[PDB]
């Protein structure tokens, strides 16, 4: 999943973590979010992100 | 020269002198040897040069 | 890499610590004899005095 | 219940133990077994904390 | 070899790579060019 | 590569015996270990 294209899934994961999780699992989820967001920094994925960002407005 | 284990060498060098000098010497013996288009890391044995 | 490396390193570290402990004990044991010897000589000097 | 009539909410993940922080454990182990000077001097060995 | 090689990971480290790095630095003291291929970064990256 | 695969050929007991032999020899001769070259240490310049 892409954080800047699919934010609702990350919101649901944070909701699951605040109902069931700790500070260590929360830090793990931040680490995975940062790593995945860094992974999807390609040119085509940036193009798709900006396309959907200006499409929803 | 071929059969110097660098960890054991680091320990014996730590025995005779300060651990900074021993660490410098053992890290100096672990370098990349390059000749033309060939290159490899020397992790076993000492560098005689 | 092979597992033996870890075992290798472990042994050296334990051995190193053990050696230090032994040295310290022997060192402090030596100084006991030293001060005892000094006291004995002092006692002899006092007797001679 | 049918024959009588006829006649915690959330779940918890266990916390990782403070002694089981393996990163800090290896930090203090390497700091114990690296900055130790020559063993001929003697001196107190650094207390390495392993726990389990 | 140290910067521009496309196999070089310039992202922030993971906890698994931290565990491997500290474990190997305890295994092979100051043998950083040996540790670097195993960890998955360069020697200066692992050192720093 | 064969040393990386087939492990340290110096076994653990051999390395421990060599280390303890060096320790016993060095304490027998009352060897003072070499310090780090200090900040002042006049002889430095001549050595340099």
């Amino acid at each position: 999943c892409d954080p800047r294209t699919n934010p609702e899934f990350w919101a649901k994961w944070e909701q699951f973590e605040v109902q069931h999780g700790n500070e260590d699992t929360f830090k793990e989820m931040l680490r995975v979010k940062r790593s995945v967001q860094a992974k999807y920094n390609t040119d085509v994925n940036f193009i798709a992100s900006q396309a959907l960002a200006r499409s929803q407005m | 020269y071929e059969k110097i284990e660098l960890t054991l060498l680091n320990s014996l060098l730590r025995l005779i002198m300060d651990h900074n000098l021993a660490d410098y010497i053992t890290a100096k013996n672990n370098v990349t040897l390059t000749y033309k288009d060939m290159s490899h890391v020397n992790s076993y044995g000492m560098i005689r040069g | 890499i092979n597992d033996k490396f870890a075992q290798f390193s472990e042994a050296l570290f334990m051995a190193d610590r053990h050696a230090r402990e032994e040295v310290r004990q022997r060192a402090m044991m030596q100084q006991r004899l030293a001060e005892k010897e000094r006291q004995q000589k002092e006692e002899h000097l006092r007797q001679l005095a | 219940s049918a024959m009588a009539r006829e006649s915690g909410a959330p779940i918890r993940t266990p916390r990782a133990p403070a002694q089981e922080d393996h990163i800090a454990n290896e930090i203090r182990n390497i700091k114990a077994l690296t900055e130790t000077q020559s063993s001929l001097l003697g001196g107190e060995n650094a207390p390495l904390a392993e726990g389990a | 070899n140290e910067w521009l090689d496309p196999s070089i990971k310039k992202i922030e480290w993971s906890r698994e790579e931290d565990e491997k790095l500290l474990h190997l630095a305890k295994l092979m003291p100051t043998q950083w060019r040996t540790i670097a291929p195993i960890v998955g970064r360069t020697a200066n990256q692992c050192l720093e | 590569h064969n040393h990386m695969k087939d492990g340290p050929y110096v076994s653990s007991e051999e390395a421990v015996a060599i280390y303890t032999t060096t320790v016993h020899w060095l304490e027998a001769r009352k060897f003072s270990p070499i310090p780090f070259p200090s900040v002042s240490y006049k002889h430095d310049t001549k050595i340099l």
